[PDB]
């Protein structure tokens, strides 16, 4: 709660604009282009619409992290649930590129049998169905709780910390971290095997490239649920200085979060010549 | 070697009698005419049921439905005032590069590398497309198809011949042989009584389907002639080659009246196609746009710039309400 | 705002639903465009493989549907429609092994290798190179130097190294060698040896496309 | 082409039976299907219709809920499995090919009809006539009127002539007011404009004698005219 | 031999044709031209309330 935040706040809006130009841009760009519709940029577009919505939820977060607010009722439901229901269909459409990858790499006759871009199409609706069901309970856990009205907070109401609803949800969520993970290191170490034993320095391009990927979900992912378990642990047992911890993991925490978004969409595009082409084309470049 | 310089001895006296006849030019005719204002088509309607690039595409003769032809195998009927797919005919050959829609509309035609001309019928008492006809006797990929009635239709191909079937019988009444290089684009004069042929040996004929002969060669081009297409009065015509130009034919005159071309188009036209006045002349080009042209000025006039790959078909409405472009991005655009 | 419009937009959706249906059952055919300087070589590997313009093979190979167009019945201008092919999965290119003494010919077959490997239709439609009548080289350079053809080919004229040699000579060819591969085998007597490389080839080309629509490459 | 029905007969009522109309000679699967009904010396009576890929079916506000219409299109068969039959549904019931494109002809073939016999914001389109006598070669002029104005904002009338000869099934004349029936001579023109139309026979033959039905398309449920007949 | 033979008399059967004058054949084009420039919809835009197409 120092006046840091002066600059990192400058830095989150320059996230939102970053994220924002790489998230509009690849929907629109694989709408256009018929040839821009390969069943893994139709993933893409689908985390891009979450981290747009991850970046229109955004500005109801960065007035909090200043310091008593009256910002709203029914605004921390459809904030935290629209946010965190996001997180989750990013991070599923994370874990299902993984699965599209491992199947047209290990298995790339079988993949072009099966994959047939009408399950793809169901997927993503399972996909965005988990996420919003298990971001289900966000609209009980948290609402607003005073202990005057100008001290209440956009806080996990104290029948959660009573209760053992917010310390499961902890759970709930860090499944979330857990599942992707230990998805995307055994597929894409298996992928790398593959490529290994087929063999060029491509082969080793494609090895970085899915190695820069696991590191920046780690990076991103881990920091957050961490401090996510950091809080939510000063409420029931009453923690004295590990609150000291929790909000300074929690900042770093948030602008990885964001980092996150940012940087997804020039993560999976940033190689792919065929969406450069068509980037360049649809703008004036 | 008599009888084989005879032959560029007729052609001097053929060129200096053409020549004399060149007093004034069109430029210089249509120089104090008020040019056409900037011609601003907005696309209206956009065709997205093909899956591979689109070949050809031909307007029915009631302005509302067109066939176009892709290389996915699907040979597609759009009613274009509402997008509705009216038919969708699956071919026995996915390398279609022509379609002709009948004057009558009960028939439409197909052909390419499989060196057939599939008549289809539209209109039968069951509620399908059937293969009404198959037209087998060119040994050249058949670049283009018109049909002259229900029964009638002549088709070009790529043996440097073009040929007069009749539908019936099957076999083809007359072959137009003139050219030596791949005839690639066929129009039909208005009154069906004359077509011109555009070929590869950069020169169009005018051929007569009555007698089966032809009666003059225009060789202003350079390289491939691509499109060809008659101005709305029927005494000219315009073709489209790969050398960057378009260019008018008038066939009274016996010469070319106008060259259509600009330093900043160094790429080959597809297409060619004239507005209902003939004021306006559109071609497709490779580049991925398609022009307006001033006919009686050179002029360009505007540009339609919607598409994401080659412009490979064109067609203006028999009202000339619209014009069609069918690009190799699997889509269709209606311009207006 | 639509009386029987309704039942002609219903009847364009199940159109639609026909078109998505046959779109994706043509998006796992392999379409192989085979091509060669000559009969000769590439009627013997249609025979190989299960059973007046272009002519389309469809066979199975592994629970895998081939679609091999022959082009060689169009005596046409070739540039006019060969962009017709550009979405090919692979070009089966024949060209005969003792055809070094023949006019002569192995030039033009050269000459063709050259022209479709270096095509912008074909930047990334990688080639399967078959070297065939084997069998016929290999008696042939015993009688008959290979320098006829190659007059800079200093070397002993064994199998082993006169058929490498052309191996590399018609390697050598493609000015892109960044964007494409050219898988080459010495078509052999068995019947299944052929079909095998090309199911190998094919198996590649489809693992390189795939890393490249997923990004990765 | 040919629409064969078999199924019906004699029912108590309260009961239930099933219809079918077997199709050959025609993509059964892209004719969408109706069964119109007409009583013992009635009218025709639209009952029901189911569209091609089933995908859409209505039906007749006096049928719904008992009656539904189903279709197996492999072996070509239209159902109606009609349940608490009452005896106002005794009838013949005439199963209906229509196809619907741009230029379509609706309505163009009809079945032979098979007999059932129950034992013991609509338009009205009104044929003010109920019966002419007629003398081969002269003209005649049937009118028929709609409630509802049946030109839509597309452009075109939604008007239907039908021809029911004695002892066959009924024919389809014009479709959309204005247009002629593959097969139908051209002594037949249908004319007018939003409520009033007109059938014009220029001269009459020994097969124009028959009953004459309008049947606005505008809008569902289909309804028809009372039928005026020609007679000698 | 013999198809130039055929060439020789396609090139005299179109060299034995009359031509009108190109200051006469262009002004017939542009006559027509201004004739049926009125019912020319791509030349003169026509208002949106008959445009099939909106
Ligand atoms: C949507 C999103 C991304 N906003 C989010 O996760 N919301 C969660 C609510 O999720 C529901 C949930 C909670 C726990 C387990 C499972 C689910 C939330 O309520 N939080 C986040 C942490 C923060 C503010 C409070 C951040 N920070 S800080 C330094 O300001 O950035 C800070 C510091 C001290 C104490 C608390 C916090
Ligand atoms: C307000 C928010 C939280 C509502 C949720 C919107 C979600 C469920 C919607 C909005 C836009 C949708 C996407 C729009 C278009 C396509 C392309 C096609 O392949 C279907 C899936 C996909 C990729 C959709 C997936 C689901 C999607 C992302």
């Amino acid at each position: 709660p120092a006046p840091l935040l002066a600059g990192v706040t400058a830095t989150c809006v320059a996230l939102f604009v970053v994220g924002i130009a790489g998230n509009l841009l690849t929907m629109l760009v694989v709408s256009r282009f018929r040839e821009l519709r390969t069943t893994t940029n139709l993933y893409l577009s689908s985390m891009a619409f979450s981290d747009l919505l991850i970046f229109l939820c955004m500005p109801l977060d960065l007035v909090r992290l200043w310091q008593p607010w009256n910002f709203g009722d029914l605004l921390c439901k459809l904030f935290q649930f629209v946010s965190e229901s996001c997180t989750y269909a990013k991070v599923l459409t994370i874990t299902a590129l993984s699965v599209e990858r491992y199947f047209a790499i290990c298995f790339p006759l079988r993949a072009k049998v099966v994959v047939t871009k009408g399950r793809v199409k169901l997927v993503i609706f399972v996909i965005w169905a988990v996420a919003f069901c298990s971001a289900g309970p966000i609209f009980v856990l948290v609402g607003v709780e005073h202990e005057p009205w100008d001290t209440n907070e956009c806080r996990p109401t104290e029948f959660a910390v009573r209760s053992g609803l917010l310390t499961v949800m902890v759970w709930v969520s860090s499944i979330f971290f857990f599942l992707p993970v230990f998805c995307l290191t055994v597929l894409y170490s298996l992928i790398g095997r593959k490529l290994w034993r087929r063999r060029d320095q491509n082969h080793k391009q494609t090895v970085k490239m899915l190695a820069v990927v696991v590191f920046a979900f780690i990076l991103c992912w881990l920091p957050f649920h961490v401090g996510r378990y950091l809080f939510s642990k000063s409420f029931e047992p009453g923690s004295l200085e590990i609150a000291q911890i929790s909000q300074y993991c929690n900042l770093v925490s948030f602008v990885l979060f964001y980092l996150s978004a940012a940087i997804n969409p020039i993560l999976y595009n940033i190689m792919s010549k065929k969406y450069r082409v068509a980037v360049f084309r649809l703008l004036g470049f | 070697d008599e009888l084989r310089q005879e032959a560029e001895q007729l052609k001097n006296q053929i060129r200096d009698a053409r020549k004399a006849c060149a007093d004034a030019t069109l430029s210089q005719i249509t120089n104090n005419i008020d040019p056409v204002g900037r011609i601003q088509m907005r696309t209206r309607r956009t065709l997205r049921g093909h899956l591979a690039k689109i070949y050809a595409m031909h307007w029915g003769t009631d302005s509302r439905l067109l066939v176009s032809a892709s290389q996915d195998g699907k040979l597609i009927i759009w009613d274009s005032y509402t997008t509705n797919k009216v038919h969708a005919i699956p071919l026995r050959s996915s390398w279609v590069m022509t379609c002709a829609y009948a004057p009558s509309g009960n028939y439409v035609a197909c052909g390419g590398l499989d060196n057939i001309c599939s008549i289809y019928n539209l209109k039968t008492r069951q509620g399908n497309v059937r293969v009404s006809r198959e037209l087998a006797g060119h040994t050249g990929y058949l670049s283009c198809c018109r049909f002259l009635d229900d029964n009638q239709i002549v088709t070009s191909s790529g043996d440097t011949t073009c040929a007069l079937w009749d539908i019936e019988t099957g076999q083809q009444t007359t072959t137009f042989t003139g050219h030596t290089g791949d005839v690639m684009s066929l129009s039909l004069a208005p009154d069906t009584r004359l077509f011109v042929s555009g070929a590869c040996d950069a020169s169009a004929k005018l051929w007569d389907v009555r007698e089966g002969m032809c009666r003059q060669t225009f060789t202003g081009h350079e390289s491939d002639i691509n499109a060809i297409c008659f101005f709305p009065d029927g005494n000219a015509f315009a073709t489209g080659s790969d050398d960057a130009t378009c260019r008018l034919f008038d066939l009274r005159a016996d010469q070319e009246l106008m060259t259509y071309s600009h330093d900043n188009i160094i790429c080959g036209i597809t297409s060619v196609s004239f507005s209902k006045s003939g004021r306006l002349l559109l071609a497709g080009y490779d580049d991925f746009n398609c022009n307006v042209w001033d006919a009686l000025k050179a002029d360009r006039a505007g540009v339609l710039a919607g598409h994401d790959n080659r412009v490979s078909c064109l067609g203006v409405t028999d009202d000339g309400m619209a014009v069609a472009t069918g690009s190799w991005d699997s889509f269709l655009k209606i311009w207006n | 705002l639509s009386a029987e419009d309704k039942a002609a937009v219903e009847r364009s959706k199940m159109i639609d639903r026909n078109l998505r249906e046959d779109g994706e059952k043509a998006a796992r055919e392999v379409k192989l465009l085979l091509l060669g300087a000559g009969e000769s070589g590439k009627s013997t590997i249609v025979k190989q493989m299960k059973i007046t313009g272009i002519v389309e093979t469809h066979f199975t190979f592994k629970d895998l549907h081939f679609k091999m167009f022959d082009v060689g019945g169009q005596r046409s201008e070739r540039k006019k429609w060969i962009h017709c092919f550009e979405g090919v999965t692979a070009i089966i290119f024949c060209v005969a092994l003792s055809d070094y003494d023949l006019v002569n010919r192995m030039h033009e077959s050269m000459k063709l290798f050259d022209s479709i490997c270096n095509n912008k239709w074909f930047t990334d439609t990688s080639i399967i190179l078959f070297l065939n009548k084997k069998d016929l080289f290999e008696e042939k350079i015993k009688k008959s130097p290979l320098t006829i053809c190659y007059p800079e080919y200093a070397g002993s004229n064994t199998y082993e190294e006169a058929a490498a040699y052309i191996q590399c000579q018609f390697e050598d060819l493609n000015k892109r060698k960044d964007t494409k591969e050219i898988y080459t085998h010495f078509t052999c007597a068995t019947e299944t040896k052929n079909v095998q490389f090309v199911f190998d080839a094919v198996t590649d080309v489809i693992i390189k496309n795939n890393l490249k629509d997923c990004g990765l490459f | 082409v040919q629409l064969v029905e078999s199924g019906g007969g004699l029912v108590q009522p309260g009961g239930s039976r099933k219809l079918s109309c077997s199709a050959s000679g025609f993509a059964f699967s892209s004719f969408g299907m109706h069964w119109v009904r007409q009583a013992p010396e009635k009218g025709l009576e639209w009952v029901a219709y189911i569209s091609s890929g089933s995908g859409t079916i209505y039906y007749a506000d006096t049928v719904k809920g008992r009656f539904t219409i189903s279709r197996d299109d492999p072996k070509n068969t239209l159902f109606l499995q009609m349940t608490s039959l009452r005896s106002e549904d005794t009838a013949m019931y005439y199963c209906v090919r229509s196809i619907y494109y741009y230029g379509s002809s609706p309505f163009d073939f009809w079945g032979q009809g098979t007999t059932l016999t129950v034992s013991s914001s609509d338009i009205v389109m009104t044929q003010a006539t109920s019966s002419v006598p007629v003398t081969p070669g002269e003209s005649v002029s049937i009118s028929c009127r709609s409630s509802k104005s049946l030109l839509h904002s597309n452009g075109n009338t939604y008007l239907y002539w039908f021809l029911q000869r004695p002892g066959q099934s009924p024919q389809l004349l014009i479709y959309r007011m204005s247009n002629l029936a593959s097969g139908v001579p051209e002594r037949f023109s249908g004319s007018g404009s939003g409520t009033a139309f007109t059938l014009t026979i220029s001269r009459l033959e020994a097969e124009d004698v028959g009953v004459y039905y309008c049947m606005q398309h505008l809008e569902y449920p289909l309804t028809f005219g009372a039928g005026t007949k020609l007679e000698l | 031999i013999a198809q130039a033979r055929k060439l020789v008399q396609q090139l005299k059967m179109e060299a034995n044709i009359d031509r009108i004058k190109v200051s006469k054949a262009a002004a017939d084009l542009m006559a027509y031209c201004e004739a049926h420039a009125k019912e020319d919809p791509l030349l003169t835009p026509v208002p949106a309330s008959q445009n099939p197409f909106r």
